[PDB]
């Protein structure tokens, strides 16, 4: 069984920088890809970031683009979420989920309609003003 | 027109046009009517080296008008007498390309995949094609492999959806070998981005909601060449002035 363990939330004041962590278990680490997620309340679940550990593909909406950069370590089977420059439109639950990466490369429509196969149980982030 | 350019217009209308006008006018996928084409006559006439077509076009044009894997590309250079009219040339390559997709074994049939997608106020879906159901619950999705036409006494296809406010509501049910055709043209349909053999599929529900999906084709576009057929006419002539 899958397993996906997120850590590093907490409370960050605007403008500050917050590094999540998704713990990877289960799987055959090279053969998926890595999406970050987040839900807050009265908002739909959208996605943030895709990062595939089989073709090296990444994609992140024009929300976080250039502020949040996830970067993958085969070593440790851990997938980051480096957000930078942290807003009060940031604050939410950020979940990680992965969906098996054979014949796909990470767009908006992969973590938008597509579906991811596995979630974590989400971290709470709250930006402070 | 040159004689030899006239004869060969008129053999292609009794050999050909005439007898596919009179097995397809007024039926899907050709109008969008309830009475339904017979697949195994369409077979007849447009498989890939048996079908009607493809022995008119040996048989008479093998000088002008070569294959070249699933196409047919003209060369009347050097018979200055003969201009292809192009409605001619692009019908004879629709239906070469239908054939290379769906009828390879000189009956219809092919495999495609299909992953239920997620929306906005959408609980759960279920899909059927020829009694393949694909049931999508708990935010689970995976990709299942279906057949088309499938052998079944319930031949067809239908679409239903449980939004987050109201019981099961049923967006289409439409019987008959076309089913799946007819489903998938109602459907706004898209290359899906970062999917290999990927297009989207999505259905407006009466409630307003998305009925998402995505197909996944073992060649080409699958189950939707076949919406090439959609108000197609075989032109009466092969040769122009």
């Amino acid at each position: 069984q899958v397993q996906l363990v997120e850590s590093g939330g907490g409370l960050v004041q605007a403008g500050g920088s917050l590094r999540l962590s998704c713990a990877a278990s289960g799987f055959t680490f090279e053969d998926y890809a890595i999406g970050w997620f987040r839900q807050a309340p009265g908002k739909e679940r959208e996605g943030v970031s895709c990062i595939s550990n089989l073709d090296g593909s990444t994609y992140y909406p024009d929300s976080v683009k250039g502020r949040f950069t996830a970067s993958s370590d085969k070593a440790k089977n851990m997938v980051y979420l480096q957000m930078n420059s942290l807003k009060p439109e940031d604050t939410a639950v950020y979940y990680c989920a992965a969906v098996n990466a054979q014949g796909i490369y990470c767009t908006d429509y992969i973590i938008g309609p597509y579906g991811m196969d596995y979630w974590g149980k989400g971290t709470q982030v709250t930006v402070s003003s | 027109l040159t004689p030899a350019a006239e004869s060969l217009n008129a053999r292609w209308r009794t050999a050909v046009v005439d007898g596919w006008n009179n097995a397809f006018s007024g039926r899907y996928p050709f109008k969008n009517v309830s009475s339904d084409a017979s697949l195994p006559l369409l077979a007849k006439y447009l498989n890939t080296d048996t079908g009607r077509i493809a022995r008119f076009l040996q048989n008479n044009l093998s000088g002008v008008l070569h294959r070249e894997g699933s196409r047919w590309v003209p060369d009347t250079i050097n018979t200055r007498g003969l201009t292809f009219n192009p409605a001619f040339l692009k019908a004879i390559n629709t239906l070469s390309e239908i054939a290379d997709v769906a009828f390879t074994t000189g009956n219809a049939g092919l495999h495609f995949e299909l992953r239920p997608g997620t929306a906005a106020g959408v609980m759960q879906t279920t899909l059927i094609t020829d009694n393949q159901k694909l049931i999508y619950v708990n935010q689970m999705p995976v990709w299942k492999r279906f057949t088309w036409p499938a052998d079944t006494e319930a031949p067809g296809a239908s679409l239903s959806w449980v939004s987050t406010q109201a019981g099961t509501r049923q967006y289409a049910d439409l019987p008959g070998s076309w089913g799946l055709i007819r489903l998938l043209e109602m459907a706004r349909r898209k290359a899906a981005p970062g999917v290999a053999s990927g297009w989207s599929l999505s259905w407006q529900a009466q409630d307003g909601r998305m009925l998402n999906y995505t197909l996944r084709t073992e060649a080409g576009e699958g189950p939707l060449v076949l919406l090439k057929l959609r108000n197609f006419v075989l032109p009466e002539t092969v040769f122009e002035l």
